[PDB]
C-alpha cells in the first residue's frame, strides 16, 4: 500500500503542475505546432541569458 | 619506511588538493557557461588567473642574447620569444604565449 | 492557468495524506 | 501564485536536507 | 479510523496511579510532542544554565520586535523600525529584571511534569537562576538587533537571494 | 620622492599608485636601467611638478 | 616520532596558545575567540569573489553569506556536541586537552559562542571595507 | 526650566514603582 501511494501522488503531479504551469488549453488549439509545458524553472542560479 | 605514513597522508593531501583546485575549475566553468553567466568563468576575460611564474622565466630567456649570455644572438628557441620564422608558408616556430588556459592545464 | 485561490486547496487537502504517510511510516517500525 | 516557488525550493533546497541529516545522524550515533 | 481497532483506549492514568491527579492524554505523551517539550532549551539535556538561557533569550527577544516596531505609535515615520527596536530592547529587560527578581526571592523547587520526567536541575538554586537570567539580557537584546537588521532592508536580501 | 615632484602620496593612495610608470617589470627580469631613466632636471624647483 | 615541526619551542609556545588549548578559560570564552576569528576572514571569499562582487551591495553579499555559513557551522557544533562526542586527543606538542572537550554541556558553551563572536566578526569586516576612506583620513 | 518635567515625570512613572515594588517583594518574601 505504500509504493501503491507513491504512485498515486506521483500521477497528481503531473496533472497539478500541467494544470498551474503548462499550456495545456493552449495547446488544445493546434496539437501540432505548439509546443507543450511540464513545469517551471526556478533556479537562482540561472544568469539573464 | 619510518615515516612512509607522513609521506603517503601528505602526499594523498595534494593529490586531493590538486583535484578541487585545478579540475573543479573546469567545472566552475562549465557550469557558469551553461548558465549563461560568462562574466563569473576563469578566463582570459572574466577571471584572471595569469601564470606570473612562468610568464617571468620566459622574459629572461628572450633577453638572454646580449645580456647574461652575450655570445648568443637570437634566444635559446623561439618558443619564448623572439619572432615568426617562416619556411615557405609554414610557421617554423613562433612565440607560444601562456595564458589563463595554459595556469589550467599546466595544473592539471 | 488555474487561479490562485485553487493552488492553497491544493496545499491543503495534501496535508491529509502527508498526515496519513507520516502514521504509516512509523507504524511500519522505527 | 508563482511566488510559492521562492518558499517551497529553498526550503526542500537547504531545510529538508538540514533537519533530515541531523536527524538520521542522531538517529545513527544512538546508543 | 480504528485504532487497535475497535478497541481499546486513550486516556490511561498518569504513571499507572489513578490517585494522582495526572491523566495520559494525547497531548500528554503523543512522542511527537514529548519529544518536542523535553529538547527546548530550557529542558533539552546536556546544557549550562547559561546556556539555557541564551537560547531562550535569542527566540523571546526576536519576535518582541514585531509589534513594537509595526503597531506602535511612530509607525509610520522614518524611525518605525528604530521605535521597535528600543521597545524590544526596553522590554527585555524589564524581563531581566523580573527573572533576577524571581530568582533572589529564595524561588520554590521546579516541577516534574508527565511530558518532561525530570526538571533540568538548574532551577532550584539562586545561582541556577541567575545565570538564566545574565544570559537572557545578553541573547534578548542580540536577538532583538538581527530582528532589526533583516526587517529594515527587506528590498535588498529578497535581491540579495 | 613623489612628494618631492608636488604628487601626494599618502596612507590612502600608495597602493593604488606606483612609483614609477614601468612600474616593478624591470625589476625582476633585470633591466634595472630603466629605473635610472630622465631624472629631476637643473630647473626642477622642489615639492612641484 | 618527533621533528623540529612538532616539537620546536616555538610551536609549542604558539599552538598551546591558541584560544582551542589555552589553559585556564571557559568553553564559552575558547568560542568566543575562534568564533571572531573565523568569522572575520570569511567575509573575504564571499565579498570579492561572490556573484554580485561589483554590484553597489558588493560588501553586503559577502556579509550575508559570511553569517549564513558560521549559523552553518554552529549547527555542526551542536550536530558534534549532541553526539556523544569522544574525548579529544593528546599529542606531542599539546600534552592535554583543554578539558572542557569531553562533555556535552562543554562543547554547547563553545557552540554558541562561535555564533556569537562569528556575526560579529563579519559585520567588523563589513564595517572596516565600507569605511576604507573614514580610516585613511584618521590616518591620512 | 520646563525640561524637569521630562526627567521627573519619567522616574516617578517607571523608575520610582520598579524600584518599590522590587524592595517590597524581596522584603515581604524574607525568611
Ligand atoms: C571520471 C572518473 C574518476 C574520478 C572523478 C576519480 C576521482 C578520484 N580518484 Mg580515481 N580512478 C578512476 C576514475 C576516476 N577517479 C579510474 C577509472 C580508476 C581505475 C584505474 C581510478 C583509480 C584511482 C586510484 C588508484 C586512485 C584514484 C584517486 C582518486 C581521487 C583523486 C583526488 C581527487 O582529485 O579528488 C578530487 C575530486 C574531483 C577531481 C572530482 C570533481 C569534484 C568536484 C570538483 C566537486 C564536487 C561538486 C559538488 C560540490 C558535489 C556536491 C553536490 C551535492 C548536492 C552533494 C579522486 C577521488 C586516488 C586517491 O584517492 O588518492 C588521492 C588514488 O589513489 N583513483
Ligand atoms: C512526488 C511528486 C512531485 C514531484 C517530484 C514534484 C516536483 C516539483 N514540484 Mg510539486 N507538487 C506535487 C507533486 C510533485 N511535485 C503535488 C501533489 C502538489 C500539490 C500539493 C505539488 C505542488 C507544488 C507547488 C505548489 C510547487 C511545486 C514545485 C515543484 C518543483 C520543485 C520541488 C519542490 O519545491 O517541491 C514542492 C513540494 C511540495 C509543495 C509538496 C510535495 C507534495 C508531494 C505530494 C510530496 C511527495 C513526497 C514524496 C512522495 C516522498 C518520497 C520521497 C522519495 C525520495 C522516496 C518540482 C518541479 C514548486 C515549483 O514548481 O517550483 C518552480 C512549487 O512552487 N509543487
Ligand atoms: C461526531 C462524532 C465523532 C467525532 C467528532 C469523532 C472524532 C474522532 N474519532 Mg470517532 N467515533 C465516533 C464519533 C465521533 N468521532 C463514533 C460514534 C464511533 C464508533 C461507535 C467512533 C469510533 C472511533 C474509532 C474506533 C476511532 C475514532 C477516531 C477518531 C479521531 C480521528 C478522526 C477520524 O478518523 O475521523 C472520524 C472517525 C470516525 C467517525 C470513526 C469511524 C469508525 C477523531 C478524534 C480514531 C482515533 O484517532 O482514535 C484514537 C479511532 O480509532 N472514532
Ligand atoms: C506615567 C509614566 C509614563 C510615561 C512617561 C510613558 C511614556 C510613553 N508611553 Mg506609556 N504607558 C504608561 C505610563 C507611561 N508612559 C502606562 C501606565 C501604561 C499602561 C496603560 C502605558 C501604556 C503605553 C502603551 C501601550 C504605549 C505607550 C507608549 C509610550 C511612549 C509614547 C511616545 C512615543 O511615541 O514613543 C517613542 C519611543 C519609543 C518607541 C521607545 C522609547 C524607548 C523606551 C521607552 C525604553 C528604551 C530602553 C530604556 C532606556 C531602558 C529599559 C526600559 C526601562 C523602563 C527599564 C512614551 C515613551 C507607546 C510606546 O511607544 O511604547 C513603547 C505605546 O505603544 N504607553
Ligand atoms: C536547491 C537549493 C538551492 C538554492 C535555493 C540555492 C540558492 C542560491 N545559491 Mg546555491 N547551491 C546549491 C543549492 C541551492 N542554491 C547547491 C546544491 C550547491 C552546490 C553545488 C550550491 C552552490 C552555490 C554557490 C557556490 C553559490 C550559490 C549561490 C546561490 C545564491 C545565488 C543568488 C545570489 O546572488 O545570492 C544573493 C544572496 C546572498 C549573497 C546571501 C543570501 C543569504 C544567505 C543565503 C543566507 C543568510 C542567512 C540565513 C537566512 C540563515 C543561515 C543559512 C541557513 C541555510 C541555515 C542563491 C541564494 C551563490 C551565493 O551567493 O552564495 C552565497 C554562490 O556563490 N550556490
Ligand atoms: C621594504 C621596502 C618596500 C616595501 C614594503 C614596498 C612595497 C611595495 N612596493 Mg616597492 N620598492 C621598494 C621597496 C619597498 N616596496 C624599493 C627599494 C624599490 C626600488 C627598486 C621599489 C619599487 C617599486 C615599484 C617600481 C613598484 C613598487 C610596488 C610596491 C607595492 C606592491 C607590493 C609588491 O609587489 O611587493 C608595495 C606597496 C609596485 C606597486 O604597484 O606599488 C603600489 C610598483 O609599481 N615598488
Ligand atoms: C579566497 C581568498 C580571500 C579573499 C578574496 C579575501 C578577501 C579579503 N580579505 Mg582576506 N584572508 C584570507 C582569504 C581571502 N581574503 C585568508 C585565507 C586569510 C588568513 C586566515 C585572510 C586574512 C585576512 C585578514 C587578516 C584581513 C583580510 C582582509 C580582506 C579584505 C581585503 C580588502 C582590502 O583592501 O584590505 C586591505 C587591508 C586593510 C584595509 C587593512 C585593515 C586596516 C578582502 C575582503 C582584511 C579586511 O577585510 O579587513 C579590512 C584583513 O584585515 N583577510
Ligand atoms: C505632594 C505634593 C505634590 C504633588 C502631588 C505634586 C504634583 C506634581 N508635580 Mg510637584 N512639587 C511639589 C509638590 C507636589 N507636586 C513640591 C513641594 C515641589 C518643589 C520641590 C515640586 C516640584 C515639582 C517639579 C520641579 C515638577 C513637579 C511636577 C509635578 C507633576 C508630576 C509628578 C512629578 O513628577 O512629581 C515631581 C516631584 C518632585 C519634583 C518631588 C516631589 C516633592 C514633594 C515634596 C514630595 C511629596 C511626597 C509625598 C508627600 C509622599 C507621600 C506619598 C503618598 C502616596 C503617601 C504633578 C502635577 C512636574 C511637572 O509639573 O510636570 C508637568 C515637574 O517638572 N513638581
Ligand atoms: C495552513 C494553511 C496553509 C499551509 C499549508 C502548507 C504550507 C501545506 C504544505 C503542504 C505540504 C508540505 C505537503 C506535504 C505532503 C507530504 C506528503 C504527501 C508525503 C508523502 C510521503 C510518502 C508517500 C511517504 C512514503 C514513505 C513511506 C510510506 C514509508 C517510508 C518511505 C517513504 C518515506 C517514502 C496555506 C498557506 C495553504 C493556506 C492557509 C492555511
Ligand atoms: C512549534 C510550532 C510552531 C511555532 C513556532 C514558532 C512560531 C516559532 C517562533 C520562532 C522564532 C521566535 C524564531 C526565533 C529565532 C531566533 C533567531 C533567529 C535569533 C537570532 C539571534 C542572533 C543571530 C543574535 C546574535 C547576537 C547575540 C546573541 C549577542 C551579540 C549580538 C548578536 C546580534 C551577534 C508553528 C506555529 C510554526 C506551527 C506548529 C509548530
Ligand atoms: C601572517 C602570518 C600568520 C598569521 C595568519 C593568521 C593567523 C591571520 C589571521 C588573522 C585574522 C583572522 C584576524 C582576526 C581578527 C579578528 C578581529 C580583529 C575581530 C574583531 C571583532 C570584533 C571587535 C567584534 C566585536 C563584536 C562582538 C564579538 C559581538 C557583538 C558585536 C561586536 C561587533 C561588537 C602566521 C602566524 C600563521 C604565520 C606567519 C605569517
Amino acid at each position: 500500500f505504500g509504493h501503491l501511494a507513491i504512485i498515486f501522488l506521483w500521477a497528481s503531479s503531473l496533472l497539478f503542475h500541467v494544470a498551474w504551469q503548462g499550456n495545456f488549453e493552449q495547446w488544445i488549439k493546434d496539437p501540432l505546432h505548439v509546443r507543450p509545458i511540464a513545469h517551471a524553472i526556478w533556479d537562482p542560479h540561472f544568469g539573464k541569458p | 619506511i619510518r615515516h612512509r605514513d607522513a609521506i603517503i597522508s601528505h602526499l594523498n593531501w595534494v593529490c586531493i588538493f590538486l583535484g578541487f583546485h585545478s579540475f573543479g575549475l573546469y567545472i566552475h566553468n562549465d557550469t557558469m557557461r551553461a548558465l549563461g553567466r560568462p562574466q563569473d568563468m576563469f578566463s582570459d576575460t572574466a577571471i584572471q588567473l595569469q601564470p606570473v611564474f612562468a610568464q617571468w622565466v620566459q622574459n629572461l630567456h628572450t633577453l638572454a642574447p646580449g645580456g647574461t649570455a652575450p655570445n648568443a644572438l637570437e634566444p635559446v628557441s623561439y618558443a619564448f620569444g623572439g619572432g615568426v620564422l617562416a619556411v615557405g608558408g609554414k610557421v617554423a616556430m613562433m612565440p607560444i604565449a601562456l595564458g589563463t588556459a595554459d595556469f589550467l592545464i599546466h595544473h592539471i | 492557468s488555474i487561479s490562485d485561490t485553487q493552488v492553497y486547496i491544493a496545499l491543503v487537502v495534501a496535508l491529509i495524506p502527508g498526515l496519513l504517510a507520516w502514521r504509516l511510516a512509523t507504524e511500519l517500525y522505527k | 501564485a508563482s511566488f510559492l516557488s521562492s518558499i517551497f525550493v529553498p526550503v526542500i533546497g537547504w531545510v529538508v536536507p538540514i533537519a533530515t541529516f541531523s536527524f538520521l545522524f542522531l538517529y545513527i550515533e544512538r546508543e | 479510523l480504528p485504532s487497535d481497532p475497535r478497541n481499546r483506549e486513550v486516556v490511561f492514568p498518569a504513571g499507572r496511579d489513578p490517585q494522582w491527579g495526572n491523566l495520559e492524554t494525547p497531548v500528554n505523551a503523543s512522542p511527537l510532542v514529548k519529544w518536542f517539550i523535553n529538547n527546548l532549551p530550557a529542558y533539552r539535556p546536556g546544557l549550562t544554565p547559561f546556556r539555557r538561557g541564551l537560547e531562550v533569550g535569542m527566540a523571546h527577544g526576536y519576535f518582541l520586535f514585531g509589534p513594537f516596531a509595526k503597531l506602535g505609535p511612530l509607525r509610520d515615520a522614518a524611525n518605525a523600525n528604530l521605535a521597535g527596536l528600543l521597545g524590544a530592547i526596553g522590554l527585555v529587560v524589564l524581563f531581566t529584571l523580573a527573572l533576577s527578581l524571581y530568582a533572589n526571592s529564595n524561588p520554590p523547587t521546579a516541577l516534574a511534569s508527565v511530558t518532561v520526567p525530570n526538571p533540568p536541575d538548574a532551577f532550584q538554586s539562586k545561582e541556577g537562576w541567575n545565570n538564566f537570567a545574565s544570559a537572557f539580557l545578553i541573547g534578548g537584546i542580540g536577538g532583538a538587533v538581527v530582528a532589526y537588521f533583516l526587517t529594515s532592508n527587506l528590498a535588498l536580501i529578497q535581491g540579495l537571494v | 620622492i613623489p612628494e618631492s615632484r608636488g604628487q601626494h602620496v599618502g596612507w590612502d593612495n600608495f597602493l593604488s599608485t606606483a612609483p614609477h610608470p614601468a612600474g616593478l617589470q624591470p625589476f625582476f627580469t633585470g633591466n634595472w636601467g630603466v629605473y635610472a631613466q630622465n631624472p629631476d632636471t637643473a630647473g626642477h624647483i622642489f615639492s612641484t611638478s
